[PDB]
């Protein structure tokens, strides 16, 4: 997206501490407890009912490292966004049916697992990087829209 | 306003801010104006520069503010009517920004109490602060 | 829930509608489906194709409970509550779905209703599709 | 955007019939009567207290025709969207921050007064293909935007 050389190398540098495990699970879980139609999307993966349950399911991990990757991706490829997300978004569009509202949605509960993860070191400059990181995944995400 | 138990775990959580709500007020302020600049233009009266004595005033009246709310959340109309007017009919902000201050405001307190914010915790915030929100613009409503 | 001028246009601008809400609840949703196809995957279990019968016998009952809401306006949580449970609840209807059919419906209105959809009448009747809106996913909240 | 040649043909045939200072001054007026705080960016309008002050208005009528103009240059000019746009897009963003939101606002309510002008004629399926119009002059106003 649009970053200046510094703030891509603070983007970056801070990527390379990321868990995409811990910090993807979370972050999906937390989606699916705080904006709760989400969980009509991931009912093959079972008991969603309680935060305890959902937090703890082994599905809700495992997918939530993936989209972490996914993400992992976009970081160091911020010049062609819309190239490393395109098949993703055919996806997202044409045989989930997901509203790109939720796409911002979970961008943005990924920032506050982030900051909930590094503490003072996620400044509100960092964080101001990372905000336009997501917004751009999630326009990414939502070529192929209609 | 909520559900009993929202009510229980705003209340819970707001107590473990307890006197830090006028510092993460500030800061959650610098975070919207830094990660959203749209938002910068309500305020052109002020230094918005880091550590402006300014935003931290403003950041102690929201902090306030909030903390007025938790005592009232089975009348937050009543309680939060003169900033309604205020928000809605004098300033005319724009709804939207409701919405990133609030996230703003969770981002501050996954900073600053990492082990209190937890997932049933975070979804109760985010109610709390909706409904707040939608107070603050009830005269669009 | 509204204010007063707002209640009384809304009771007015219903009076206008009359017999005919639930032919217009059913256009508001073939509208919805054609405009945003995402909405179609709530409904696999009807025949969406134009003058289905199950979009029209849909529609009415879309078109009743309006008229529900309209005579209950000082209570809708308490009118809606059955619906608010099988939207959230049980269907878990993304809450952005209900501002693409509020669109609808007002679209609806102005085709039908020109000369009495004016601009104070439009005001208040999103004001009144919101708030219902809002009860119908109030079980997020 | 993405439309047929039939619908595009649909499309054009209906611009045809639209009167852009009529449709204009009426579209922004509802803007400001039916979502009041986009107010604050028109306030050299002058009185904007009532709707029928802001439906009377001369500079609202007048700024509303030069915006539905611009959406005839859009309606001419589907394939090159974000071209033609990019110079508003600027405006909006950088001069006078307007939150991208809004833009969608304003696309519905241009929608809502074709369909009280045109009546039966604005059928679901041209609906439809407006729908996908105005997302796309929406999306090409917020380019430029953080
Ligand atoms: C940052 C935004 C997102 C990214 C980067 C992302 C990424 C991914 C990836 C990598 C996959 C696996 C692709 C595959 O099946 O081969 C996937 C699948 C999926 N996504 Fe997303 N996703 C995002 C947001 C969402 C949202 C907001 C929802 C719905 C609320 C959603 C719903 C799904 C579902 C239901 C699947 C298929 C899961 C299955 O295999 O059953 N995604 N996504
Ligand atoms: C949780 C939501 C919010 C709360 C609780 C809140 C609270 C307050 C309070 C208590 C005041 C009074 C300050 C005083 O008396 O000096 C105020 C004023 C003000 N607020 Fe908010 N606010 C909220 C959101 C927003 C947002 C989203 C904006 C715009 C981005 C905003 C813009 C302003 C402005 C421009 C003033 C006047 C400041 C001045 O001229 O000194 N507020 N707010
Ligand atoms: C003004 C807002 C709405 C109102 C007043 C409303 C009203 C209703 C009513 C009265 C029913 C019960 C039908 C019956 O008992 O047979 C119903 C069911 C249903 N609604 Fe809504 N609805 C609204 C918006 C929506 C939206 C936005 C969606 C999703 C896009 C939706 C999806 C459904 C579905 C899938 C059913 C079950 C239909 C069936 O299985 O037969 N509704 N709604
Ligand atoms: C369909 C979306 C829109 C289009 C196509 C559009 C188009 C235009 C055009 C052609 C101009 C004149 C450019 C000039 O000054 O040379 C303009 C100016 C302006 N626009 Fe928009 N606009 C859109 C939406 C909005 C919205 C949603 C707002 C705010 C709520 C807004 C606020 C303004 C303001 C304040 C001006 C300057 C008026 C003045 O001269 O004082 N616009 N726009």
């Amino acid at each position: 997206v649009q970053l200046s050389g510094e703030e891509k190398a603070a983007v970056l540098a801070l990527w390379d501490k990321v868990n995409e495990e811990e910090v993807g699970g979370e972050a999906l879980g937390r989606l699916l407890v705080v904006y709760p139609w989400t969980q009509r999307f991931f009912d093959s993966f079972g008991d969603l009912s309680n935060p305890g349950a959902v937090m703890g399911n082994p599905k809700v991990k495992a997918h939530g490292k993936k989209v972490l990757h996914s993400f992992g991706e976009g970081v160091h490829h911020l010049d062609n966004l819309k190239g490393t997300f395109a098949a993703l978004s055919e996806l997202h569009c044409d045989k989930l049916h997901v509203d790109p509202e939720n796409f911002r949605l979970l961008g943005n509960v990924l920032v506050v697992v982030l900051a909930r993860h590094f503490g003072k070191d996620f400044t509100p400059e960092l964080q101001a990087s990372y905000q336009k990181v997501v917004a751009g995944v999630a326009n990414a995400l939502a070529h192929k829209y209609h | 306003v909520l559900s009993a138990a929202d009510k229980t775990n705003v209340k819970a959580a707001w107590s473990k801010v307890g006197g830090h709500a006028g510092e993460y007020g500030a800061e959650a302020l610098e975070r919207m104006f830094l990660g959203f600049p749209t938002t910068k233009t309500y305020f052109p009266h002020f230094d918005l520069s880091h550590g402006s004595a300014q935003v931290k005033a403003h950041g102690k009246k929201v902090g306030d503010a909030l903390t007025l709310a938790v005592g009232h959340l089975d009348d937050l109309p009543g309680a939060l009517s003169d900033l309604s007017n205020l928000h809605a009919h004098k300033l005319r902000v724009d709804p939207v920004n409701f919405k990133l201050l609030s996230h703003c405001l969770l981002s501050t307190l996954a900073v600053h109490l990492p082990n209190d914010f937890t997932p049933a915790v975070h979804a109760s915030l985010d109610k709390f602060l909706s409904s707040v929100s939608t107070v603050l613009t009830s005269k669009y409503r």
